[PDB]
Parts: C-alpha cells; structure tokens; sequence
C-alpha cells in the first residue's frame, strides 16, 4: 500500500509538531459475507530514526476505533490520531527537545495473528528539525 | 434360460437440463469469490 507523508518541518524547542500520513483507499475492507465496506482493523505505526542511529518505535493506532499504545519513553507528550474520512493519520508530539531531530516514518500493519508486528509498507519519511 | 439382473453405476447418460454452480481459481461484478474454489488439477476422462 502506498503511503504519503507531509513535508519537512522546522520547530523551536518547546513547540509542537504535527506530521500527516495518508494511506489512500486502504482504510476499508470488504467483508463479503456482510456485503459492505467496513473499516478494517489495521494498525498504523509511527517510527523515527535519529541521524546515523537505529530505528525507534513511537506508537501505533488501531484504525477500527482509534485504540493507541504509546512507548513509555514518550508517554504524556505524544498523541496519535486518525481520520477515517480522510484516511490519514496524525502524529502530535509535544515539548520537542533538541534530540528529536529525526526522520519520522509511518508504517502500515495488517494486524494479522499469524504474523505479528508486520510493518509491511512505509512512508517516504518526514524530516523534523528542532533547533534554536 | 435367462433372468433379469440389475446393475448399479452403469455408464448411461441422457440429455438433461440442470442448474450449474460456479467455480473459479478486489471485489468483482461476477462475484467470483462466491464461486467454490476449483480443484487445482481438473480431471478429464477420455470416452
């Protein structure tokens, strides 16, 4: 599935950042027995990569009703929301620190029991720069 | 002499009309998903 992300953003310390991740025509599934387009139970994962560092997991949102799980390293200053109408996901990070400069990726998770935590498709990545 | 003997399963067929169900190997107009999954190896017998 194709993922589209918002452009580069530059912020000052203590500000707030919002990065958009759109997954067109992928929020809905067709349960044939029920004969309708229902919203599937997909998970959109949010990850960041510091310059030259490894990957780090931020949190993921369940498309069905917006269930969220947040990494304890970011609890209290991160909010991941999705809009089923626009098929977009929003990462709202607050109290940005100078070490948050990273490329933030949104990933698509089919949420299949047989294969857990499968981040099948990835966005192009968004550069977020924080400095004074 | 002779006597009547009944046989089961003889290869005898008559022309007839009957309902035929679908089988096939995104959602489509023909509802091919509703068709039963066909056998991967069809059986064909030469008469």
């Amino acid at each position: 599935v194709r993922l589209d992300q918002s452009g580069t953003a530059v912020k000052k310390p203590g500000a707030s950042v919002r990065v958009s991740c759109r997954a067109p025509d992928s929020f809905t599934v067709y349960r044939p027995r029920l004969s309708a387009y229902f919203i599937g139970e997909f998970n959109i994962h949010w990850l960041r990569q510091a310059p030259g560092q490894g990957l780090e997991w931020l949190g993921f949102v369940n498309i069905f009703r917006g269930a969220v799980k947040y990494s304890s390293r970011f609890q209290g200053r991160i909010t991941i929301t999705r809009d089923t109408s626009s098929e977009t996901s929003y990462l709202d990070l607050g109290a940005l620190k100078a070490d948050d400069t990273a490329t933030y990726y949104c990933a698509w998770d089919k949420n299949v029991d047989d294969n857990p935590w499968r981040l099948d498709s990835w966005g192009q990545g968004t550069l977020v720069i924080v400095s004074s | 002499n002779l006597w009547v003997t009944v046989y089961y399963g003889v290869p005898v067929w008559k022309d007839a009309e009957t309902t035929l169900f679908c089988a096939s190997d995104k959602h489509n107009v023909w509802a091919t998903h509703a068709c039963v999954p066909t056998d991967p190896n069809p059986q064909e017998i030469h008469l």
